[PDB]
């Protein structure tokens, strides 16, 4: 079975955050329990119920053949957690097995018909990734800050003005509100179309019909590739600077071992009437006091945060003097691509790099060196080595559209010059209900 | 009447091109190309001169404007004090500034309420325009033309790229145009007449 | 492919003179290319041939 | 003479609508 | 998607190679008939060449389509060439070396990320036969990995200008080229094969077996003897003109012999060191292939 | 006088002419044309254009430049004759010798 | 202490040959081409372990000696400079080295110039406090004596 | 000091406060570990550090 292929499944959570209450308000019966005992037919009979192919789990171990209905028809099973799965399915093939989950986002449009409870997509829930855990009070913050580049005034607003009690905040988070009439208990009462008025079934996020519209726009420029300009991690390793291209990795040889780096690698100890950083081989468990020496490492740095100064320079020095390469997954960096002319307007340090605070941005450059011509031939020869440290672990200039507009023998390309993508040319045309396409692919 | 839109003509995109060159290269065979030609050309054969080292796509920042909040300088969006520490100073240069930047992308398209009015337009006689480009020009197009690489179809002296470009462009998948075009909401009025450009 | 010939920008170069002895330590290291020649004055090429 | 880099943007030209007092069409 | 005939793509008509001839259209074979060799006291011996290294280059996603026909033809042929080891093409030569790739070849010498219907393309199968070799010319700089510059050019030698009985001795005498030539006929030559999609007589190359694959090899013989000609010239020692009579005769010492010549000149195309490591690389490789 | 073609009010001229270039054994032509040296490099690119220019200037200015094309003078040829004139086991250090 | 030949390496004679500019990646370089196998070497990094020995050194262009320092530190070449002639003063740790010998100087200069090699003798260094955390140096000699 | 966790030089400190912390007896915290709100304003009343 492929990737996509398999048993759908969401936690309990999930489906009462998204799922549940569209089905109240679709007034469709609530979907069954599975127990076990459960009928593929019975299955069947509540996706037809429900017009969704979800079911609710109860108990241990489904039975065979309603599990295979479950899989030929991508019913979504909601488990109440994820702790040992695999025990609720009865798998003949014993080929059903926990850690070979994909997980994976799924839109609701994917899952519901009815298009009119539908707003947003998977693009929200990816920028919601990016987003800190966030404290109400924090979420305060960032709506009265959106509030002030919109310039009205949220003053009093969340929050109660008593007389005696003076005022008060109440929390600004109501993620997926809905307005809904309260028994007189308190309690909260389903939706009813018969009482309750229409335009209450289904705040829209509480946004205008076209603010929706645009909002779709948006998360689609959001998601965009292009956009995405915040590289992660670094890869520190000590070439000669020989490729041109901006976007170069350089690739792990074959003879190093992967090792991630923990404070227990490195301890402070005597070799040859001194105090040697050791690093000690965990293949091995050699110790190499002296940088050079050490056995090809590919050490990954998951977290710079309580690294020792001598031990990062220590590693630096491994990395020259032993060949080490040192990715540094935890730098979150902007980089200019700067061209051969303008060189190099920032330098950073070594010791910049093993220490910038873990949230700050970092600002790399990158030279793409595509655009420089051959020496002279009668030019003194260059002794020494030009040599290169830092690299990007992927890749950047994602939103290079041309590259080295400039003709290479007067009509051969240069090697690395890139043609802009097809799609900045296709003034394709609307659709009939006004949205944009590109002009068909072929026929018809 | 409530103003519920922002009516406004040659309008500006969310998405621009941006371009740095090498200005050591230029093709020593200057090209005289006809006058009304290059006020349709002209835009992008000076955008996409000669010796351009790289040609990126970036957020418009003069759309994403400052009033915005936003700052592209780095060349991602970037916010002062939305997603924030509390009880502490946030500190310069903080990663947050790009996810909250994203927000008020993220907003800023949501609340475009801009309504585009046709701007001032030539109609360019048509034996005054090299075929290429006839063939791309429907009828009119607005003086502001802006940019398109489609364009520096037999225009821009870099060969491979002219080759590439009419590669594409020579393929059914991909088919450039300017201008007025034919579309369902033709004739149809408000107060005025809707067209397509 | 043209031989240059306007004076190109050379990234910078670093001249560690190299001694009998001496105490290699490499914090405050370049990360970005930067060219390492080994003795003072390369410039050896002064016979100019008309 | 040194070599030099430079740069460009396309710029934004959008302008509020013009309010014309002629007309088109009869 | 391509399906590959039975003799492989270079049976279609359109993969045809033609080099011009003092203008005219000449198929390579009718091309190397007019060359001739003075011998001399030297004896070129081919060693055997070295089994390649099975690693290859990191299968890297890189933005953009790699025109890898373009960067392979023109390291081996072109004028000038340059940044012939930047290694991220052979990254997504790499990428199209794995079993379930989305990557496609396509018959303009691109690779696209995408399925891309629109533009037809060699079968996967048979580029991931071809990339799982070729891709290796991306570790062509990697001092680990070089190619033996020197000694390669002796099976050049011996496929070129190479009598059928000097073939089958394994040795034979260093020898001068010459032809009846127009004037700038190793350029022009190299012109003429630069434009060759000779991705589809290495794809033929390598996902070809048995009977089919020999039958291609005798078939595409001339070929594949034109690359190697092009190539002599860049590392020919020296090139000149000879006045027979009105007829001029270019001749080149010497066939077989890489001078290791870098500085360029009028005559003939000329590498720099990357691309002797490169086509030293090529070399091995594709001789690797070529006996079997 | 090729250029006059459909230009000059001389109504002779302009038949005579048109006359001439659209018979096969006459067949003008201008600046950038293809040629056996195109590509070919001696420090820049040889180039091929028609010149409006004698035939014996015009040939004069090609033999001179293959000449120049195929004299192949190198460094090497310098540091022979610069060793020749300098004092025994001297040793250069140049260029590339090619 | 004489330092041993790694096992790895081969020996080449110096010949002013095995040294030439020659274009490689848009740069000239002062390759070095290894006599045993003929392979031209642009950058110092790549180059074979070699134990080169300059029986000479007259003649020599200082790129190429400039060259040949770097391979010693970047490819690990052992070098083995036969002309030179020097005094040599051991020195105590007290003493340490109260004067040093540029390799710029060793590998450019006439034959009949009288080096000074210094050597601290480290029998007599003092030993660490066990718990003071490590210095971030290294110590490092480039030049050394082929004789007792 | 189970805030000297993977961040004192000490080797043998870290080793064994990271031990003691990664027992399942032993579960270091700070900050807010409970809120307890009005029944009728909503808002926050007794928070527990």
């Amino acid at each position: 079975d492929d990737l996509d292929e398999g048993i759908r499944m969401t936690t309990y959570d999930q489906y009462l955050s998204h799922i549940r209450e569209r089905l109240h308000i679709t007034n469709v019966p609530d979907p069954i329990y599975i127990t076990g005992a459960s009928t593929p037919d019975q299955i069947a009979a509540s996706v037809q119920a429900t017009h969704v192919a979800v079911v609710l789990y109860q108990s241990g171990v489904i039975n065979g053949p309603a599990s295979t209905y479950l899989r030929e028809n991508e019913v979504l099973v909601v488990m109440p957690d994820y702790y040992d799965v695999v025990s609720r399915f009865a798998n003949a093939n014993l080929q059903m097995n926990n850690n070979r989950y994909h997980e994976s986002v799924l839109e609701i449009a994917d899952i519901f018909d009815q298009a009119d409870f539908i707003q947003t997509s998977d693009a929200v829930r990816q920028l919601r990734a990016l987003m800190p855990t966030l404290s109400t009070s924090q979420i305060r913050h960032a709506i009265e800050r959106i509030a002030q580049i919109t310039d009205v005034d949220s003053t009093d607003y969340g929050k109660l003005t008593l007389r005696f009690l003076g005022t008060l905040t109440r929390s600004l988070k109501m993620q997926n509100a809905q307005i809904r009439r309260i028994r007189p208990d308190g309690t909260v009462l389903r939706y009813d179309d018969q009482i309750d008025i229409e335009a209450f079934r289904w705040s829209r996020y509480f946004l205008d019909e076209l603010q929706l519209r645009r909002l779709s726009v948006g998360l689609r420029l959001i998601t965009n590739p292009r956009i995405a300009r915040r590289f992660n991690g670094v890869r520190i390793m000590y070439l000669t600077d020989d490729d041109p291209d901006p976007d170069f990795v350089p690739d792990v040889p074959e003879g190093y071992v992967a090792v991630q780096y923990a404070h227990r690698l490195f301890s402070s100890s005597l070799a040859n009437k001194r105090n040697r950083v050791t690093y000690t081989h965990p293949p091995t468990g050699m110790a190499y006091p002296s940088p050079t020496g050490r056995p090809h490492v590919h050490m990954t740095i998951n977290e710079r945060a309580g690294m020792s100064k001598l031990v990062a320079d220590n590693i630096i020095a491994s990395v020259i003097k032993s060949n080490w390469v040192v990715d540094i997954l935890d730098i979150e960096y902007t980089a200019e691509v700067m061209t051969p002319s303008e060189g190099y307007t920032q330098h950073v340090d070594a010791e910049s790099i093993m220490t910038a605070p873990k949230g700050k941005l970092f600002h790399l450059q990158f030279m793409d060196g595509l655009l420089r011509p051959e020496p002279s031939a009668f030019d003194p020869p260059a002794s020494g080595e030009d040599m290169r440290l830092i690299y990007p672990l992927q890749p950047i200039s994602v939103a290079r559209s041309m590259r080295a507009i400039v003709n290479h023998n007067e009509v051969d390309r240069p090697r690395g010059a890139v043609a802009p993508s097809s799609y900045e040319m296709d003034t394709g045309t609307l659709s009939r209900n006004g949205d944009l396409l590109y002009s068909p692919v072929a026929n018809g | 009447l409530s103003d519920d839109f922002k009516q406004i003509s040659d309008p500006k995109g969310y998405l621009t091109y941006s371009v740095k060159y090498e200005d050591q290269f230029t093709k020593k065979d200057k090209l005289r190309a006809s006058e009304a030609d290059d006020r349709i050309v002209g835009p992008t054969v000076n955008l996409f001169k000669y010796g351009a080292a790289v040609v990126n796509i970036d957020l418009n920042r003069d759309f994403f404007d400052t009033a915005t909040g936003i700052d592209l300088t780095k060349g991602i969006p970037l916010v002062q004090d939305l997603l924030v520490p509390i009880g502490v100073t946030a500190g310069a240069e903080q990663s947050a500034e790009y996810v909250s930047g994203l927000l008020m992308v993220l907003f800023k398209v949501m609340t475009d309420n801009r309504l585009v009015i046709v701007g001032e337009t030539t109609t360019p006689m048509s034996n005054t325009l090299s075929t290429v480009v006839n063939n791309v020009l429907r009828t009119t197009y607005h003086n502001n033309v802006g940019v398109n690489p489609a364009l520096l179809r037999d225009f821009t002296q870099v060969n491979w790229l002219n080759r590439d470009i009419t590669n594409m462009l020579q393929q059914a998948g991909t088919k450039y145009g300017l201008g007025l075009t034919e579309t369902r909401l033709d004739y149809v009025r408000l107060v005025k007449t809707i067209v397509g450009h | 492919d043209d031989v240059g010939i306007m004076q190109q920008k050379k990234p910078p170069t670093v001249v560690q003179s190299r001694t009998d002895v001496f105490n290699e330590q490499f914090a405050n290291e370049a990360l970005h290319p930067t060219t390492k020649v080994i003795f003072n004055g390369l410039d050896v090429n002064t016979e100019v041939q008309p | 003479k040194i070599a030099t880099a430079s740069s460009a943007r396309q710029a934004d030209v959008e302008k509020p609508a013009d309010v014309t007092f002629t007309i088109e069409n009869v | 998607m391509l399906q590959q005939p039975t003799g492989g793509y270079t049976t279609l008509e359109q993969f045809a190679f033609t080099i011009r001839n003092d203008g005219t259209n000449a198929t390579p074979t009718q091309f190397l008939q007019l060359l001739s060799y003075e011998a001399t006291e030297n004896e070129l011996v081919k060693k055997t060449i070295p089994t390649p290294e099975t690693h290859l280059p990191s299968a890297r996603n890189v933005p953009g389509n790699v025109y890898i026909e373009d960067a392979i033809t023109q390291a081996l042929f072109g004028i000038s060439a340059q940044n012939v080891n930047a290694h991220g093409y052979f990254s997504r030569l790499s990428a199209l070396a794995l079993p379930n790739t989305s990557a496609r070849l396509g018959l303009d010498g691109v690779i696209y990320n995408s399925e891309t219907i629109n533009i037809p393309f060699y079968d996967p199968a048979a580029v991931a036969n071809f990339a799982a070799t070729y891709a290796k010319l991306g570790n062509a700089s990697t001092p680990r990995y070089r190619a033996d510059m020197i000694d390669i050019y002796a099976h050049v030698g011996l496929e070129l200008a190479g009598t059928d009985a000097e073939r089958a001795a394994g040795v034979m005498p260093v020898k001068r080229a010459k032809f009846d030539s127009w004037e700038g006929s190793l350029i022009s030559l190299s012109r003429d094969v630069v434009n060759w999609k000779i991705l589809a007589f290495l794809i033929d190359l390598c996902s070809l077996e048995g009977e089919a694959l020999r039958a291609f090899k005798t078939r595409n013989r001339d070929v594949f003897r034109m690359m190697l000609f092009i190539m002599s010239t860049a590392v020919a020692a020296n090139v000149v003109n000879r006045k027979v009579t009105k007829r001029v005769d270019r001749v080149l010492e010497y066939i077989g012999v890489n001078s290791m010549r870098t500085a360029g000149r009028t005559a003939t195309i000329t590498y720099d060191l990357s691309r002797h490591e490169f086509a030293a690389k090529f070399l091995q490789l594709t001789f690797t292939r070529w006996n079997a | 006088p090729a250029l006059l073609r459909d230009f000059t009010q001389v109504n002779w001229l302009n038949r005579d002419i048109t006359n001439m270039l659209q018979q096969a054994g006459t067949k003008y032509g201008l600046g950038l044309t293809e040629t056996r040296l195109d590509y070919v490099r001696l420090v820049k690119t040889i180039v091929g254009h028609a010149l409006n220019i004698d035939h014996f200037a015009a040939s004069v200015l090609n033999i001179n430049l293959r000449a120049l094309m195929e004299a192949n003078v190198t460094a090497d040829d310098r540091i022979k004759a610069l060793q020749a004139h300098s004092m025994i086991s001297t040793q250069f250090h140049g260029p590339n010798q090619g």
